């Protein structure tokens, strides 16, 4: 038994990431946007 | 709330991943509490492994292999020769030349 | 040593003496009376191994 | 051209009586015996004056070791199968053959190890944290070559002793090439 | 038999 | 929002599922084997460290924001969990209820998880503690 | 040696006292006991070892030790034994040892 | 188990002249002599190894060695044994050891 | 193993030990002979560079440094003194682990951080007497161990190392 093998961060960092890369909540659409920097209203 | 580490971030990391440190743990490691035990042995004559073969079929008249070792504490390799030529495998009995009587 | 080496007939089971019989009229071309297998195992008279045989 | 000549420090030898030996009757009556069934499946038998170390094993094959000469092994090895034939068992000297020559010496001057890990990556195998000594394969004849950075030579796998002379002289070229200073 | 490994909740 | 999923939410998801237990039954095979293991690992609490980046040669080093923008990186920090290894052990004795006990191997380390990405301006983020003058020396627009 | 003797009588005592059982599924009679303890006494006495209160094969007056082995080890021309619990006799005078360390060179 | 090598020295040497000595007057069986000295062995070594602490130590050269049936047998020569204190040399010592891990 | 060498990121032996169980012997043989493979599969059509060499020790110490939480500067500082280290017999064919941590150790008092050598050696798994053992032999060579540029400037002295 390896604690450093049974843990995986991989799956944590990843998960979160895609999440948050792209708009696809899960493993909806658009939760997640480029945020718009054209002016300071924008 | 939640705890923040105010250590060096390259000292809180120094645990994870490939580190030089090496886990001194002793949980769930069943490969090591069989594996230390390991032990030979040789074949004996066959006079007298023969003989034991048929005092142990007389206590019980289906032995198991793994039974039959532990008892015999020999290698498998002589017993077979000889356990075929007495007994025979439907487990090992003995076979009715010698049982029948 | 060798002397010594070679264990007793005298058996622990009559089914050991047997087998080690049966091994040696298989390696004879021809068929051995009796008294070659007394020389065999030590035991002259009338066994119940030899009657086992039969 | 080096001047220098390596030293051996170690033959293996074997021999063989082709006759059958009873190790636990040698054991018991045998003046040096080690005999560990369990353990090991030979007897381990030692000589005082050439020092050498026999595995005599019960097909009558020994491994002769230790000897720091051919003939001193030869009066090992006779004295080996006397041994056994003083004992009552029948043997009779029969082909010797050597398996393995040792030998070591010193260049007497630090070696860049990296550059020869370099040049001739073919052959050398350096591993600095597992093992101090860079490992040279020659390919003509088939040795085995451990370099140290002391300048500390060991030759091992020469089956006879023009090999090694050969060896030496042949690599010494190629070693005060990448010479350290 | 049994699988001789199983959780408990 | 984030600060109360940080400093609340992330405790209270680890306490819902924190104990694993695998139970080894007696398997009788022989009288010589007979006993029952039970392991068990337990989550403790969580912590957080501060945004940062971990190069590929291995160096960890704190990250700002406006590096991660320029480098390409993501902005998170560390998440760290305090784990507890129990073993129970008791004879099974045949056609009976067991009582397992603690066979005195009670490890407790910390244990990474993964990386959390954090929000700017939050109070896990560099910027929340620094005043307008440290956000120039940052190069981060006030 | 004081302590020699001293297990000498213990391990005389210990042999009569256990012996007793044995004897008496047997059926001899109890004076038996008193005839072993004499003579074997006497015997130790007589061989005056300890006071006491009462070529290239293999071929009392010759020193021998008798005890059990820890781990022996060897390295290149010697030999380091670790034994523990025994007996040994040397010269008419016999010791016992809890632990020994055995360190000869092999010629 | 326990080994017979005791029966050797000097007690166990003695013992079995006392009772063959009876053995010779008939007073004792000879089934019941051997039936004390398996519980010999037992009594030496639980004595030995519970009610002794000297340590000696004996170095010199080997002169023959010798291993069989997991016993050892060495024979020291020109060889010095020191008890807990005095020196004693001696000519020619020999060894025997059985198992410390008892077979059983 | 032979990944992270091409990539100029090598680990050590025990780093990869630490996740993949295997004893040292097949590891160090098995890596010998893909080794050779490559070389074998490199001529018939490369796969090795100056980074390919075992040692490679200025690699490590960036890594081991940062495990410490020393400064930028205190890891340059040792870098230059194990690029000087391999002048020294004594020392050159010693193990490259134990000659980045010994001098790492070596800039460590240099710069007076509150870091004891029990710690070190806990950190990254290298013996205490070792690492004394090994300054003691870099201890008579500090003169040449210590970049010529940061004494100048005065950052640190040659008189802030202890003297046994």
């Amino acid at each position: 038994f390896n604690m450093k093998l049974a843990i995986n961060a991989k799956t944590i960092t990843s998960g979160l990431k895609y999440a948050l890369a792209t708009g696809n909540w899960g493993e909806r659409a658009g939760v997640s946007q480029v945020l718009n920097r054209y002016t300071y209203s924008s | 709330r939640i705890t923040t580490l105010d250590e060096t971030v390259g000292v809180t990391m120094s645990h994870t991943g490939m580190s030089m440190r090496s886990d001194n743990s002793n949980f769930l490691k069943v490969g090591r509490e069989k594996a230390k035990s390991n032990i030979k042995s040789i074949r004996m004559p066959k006079k007298e492994i023969l003989d034991y073969l048929f005092k142990l079929f007389d206590e019980y008249d289906y032995w198991s292999l793994k039974g039959l070792k532990e008892r015999t504490r020999q290698p498998e390799a002589h017993l077979k020769e000889c356990l075929d030529k007495v007994a025979t495998l439907v487990k090992y009995t003995l076979r009715p030349e010698y049982k029948k009587l | 040593a060798l002397q010594a080496n070679q264990t007793d007939i005298s058996k622990s089971h009559d089914s050991s003496k047997l087998l080690w019989a049966t091994e040696y009229i298989q390696k004879k071309g021809k068929p051995v009376l009796v008294n070659e297998l007394l020389d065999y195992l030590s035991m002259k008279k009338d066994d119940k191994v030899i009657e086992l045989l039969k | 051209t080096s001047g220098i000549v390596p030293t051996l420090q170690n033959i293996v030898a074997t021999v063989t009586l082709g006759c059958r030996l009873d190790l636990k009757t040698v054991a018991l009556h045998a003046r040096n015996a080690e005999y560990n069934p369990k353990r090991f499946a030979a007897v381990i038998m030692r000589i005082r004056e050439p020092k050498t170390t026999a595995l005599i094993f019960a097909s009558g094959k020994m491994v002769v070791t230790g000897a720091k000469s051919e003939d001193d092994s030869k009066l090992a090895s006779r004295k080996y199968a006397r041994i056994i034939q003083k004992i009552g068992f029948a043997a009779k000297f029969t082909d010797f053959k050597i398996q393995n020559i040792v030998g070591s010496c010193d260049v007497k001057f630090p070696i860049r190890l990296e550059g020869l890990a370099f040049s001739h990556g073919t052959f050398s195998s350096y591993e600095p944290e597992l093992f101090p000594g860079l490992i040279y394969r020659m390919v003509k004849p088939k040795i085995v070559l451990l370099i140290f950075v002391s300048g500390k030579i060991v030759l091992t796998g020469a089956k006879q002793r023009e090999e090694i002379y050969q060896a030496f002289e042949a690599i010494y070229p190629v070693l005060s090439e990448f010479r350290k200073m | 038999l049994r699988r001789k490994t199983r959780q408990l909740k | 929002s984030f600060n109360q999923f940080v400093d609340y939410t992330l405790q209270d998801i680890i306490c819902e599922d924190s104990t694993l237990i695998l139970e080894q039954l007696a398997q009788h095979t022989t009288e010589s084997d007979n006993i029952s293991r039970k392991y068990e690992i337990s989550f403790g609490k969580i912590y957080v460290t501060k945004p940062m980046v971990n190069e590929s040669d291995g160096v960890t080093h704190a990250l700002y924001p406006q590096e991660a923008r320029l480098r390409n990186l993501t902005y998170s920090s560390g998440l760290f969990v305090d784990v507890k290894k129990r073993t129970y052990e008791a004879i099974d004795v045949p056609g009976r209820e067991l009582k397992y006990e603690l066979i005195a191997e009670e490890s407790e380390g910390k244990v990474f998880i993964g990386r959390l990405p954090i929000m700017l301006r939050s109070k896990n983020c560099y910027l929340s503690e620094a005043t307008e003058s440290d956000l120039y020396k940052l190069k981060e627009c006030p | 040696n004081a302590e020699a003797s001293r297990v000498y009588e213990i391990i005389v005592e210990s042999v009569v006292n256990e012996v007793r059982e044995d004897f008496e599924n047997a059926g001899i009679d109890e004076q038996t006991l008193q005839d072993l303890k004499n003579i074997w006494q006497k015997k130790l006495t007589e061989t005056k070892v300890t006071t006491f209160s009462w070529d290239y094969l293999i071929s009392p007056d010759e020193n021998l030790m008798l005890c059990l082995y820890d781990k022996v080890t060897r390295t290149k021309a010697r030999w380091k034994c670790s034994l523990k619990d025994g007996v040994v006799t040397i010269n008419r005078n016999d010791y016992t040892f809890q632990k020994a360390q055995v360190e000869a060179e092999w010629v | 188990g326990y080994y017979e090598l005791y029966r050797r020295s000097t007690i166990g040497n003695s013992l079995v002249d006392a009772l063959d000595t009876l053995i010779s007057d008939g007073r004792i069986e000879a089934s019941l002599a051997m039936r004390v000295l398996e519980t010999f062995d037992k009594v030496v070594a639980e004595t030995l190894k519970d009610n002794t602490q000297s340590k000696l130590t004996v170095k010199g050269n080997l002169d023959t060695y010798g291993f069989c049936d997991d016993v050892w047998t060495f024979i020291v020569k020109n060889c010095q044994v020191t008890v807990e204190q005095s020196v004693i040399s001696v000519d020619k010592l020999r060894i025997v050891a059985c198992n410390s891990k008892k077979s059983e | 193993l032979i990944g992270c060498r091409r990539a100029e990121v090598a680990r050590t032996f025990k780093e990869i030990q630490s996740l993949i169980h295997v004893k040292t012997k097949e590891f160090g043989k098995t890596l010998n002979i893909m080794k050779n493979i490559l070389r074998g599969k490199s001529e018939d059509g490369k796969i090795d560079t100056d980074n390919m060499s075992g040692a490679q020790n200025l690699t490590y110490i960036p890594r081991f440094c940062s495990h410490l939480g020393l400064p930028m500067q205190v890891t340059t500082s040792a870098e230059y003194t194990a690029k000087k280290c391999k002048e020294i017999k004594e020392i050159a064919g010693k193990s490259p682990i134990t000659i980045a941590v010994v001098s790492i150790y070596l800039n460590i008092l240099l710069f007076q951080i509150p870091i004891t050598a029990a710690k070190v050696g806990q950190t990254l798994q290298v013996t205490e007497g070792t690492i004394k053992s090994g300054y003691k032999i870099l201890y008579e060579h500090r003169d040449k161990l210590v970049d010529p540029q940061l004494i100048a400037n005065g950052v640190v002295s040659l008189d802030n190392l202890p003297g046994v």
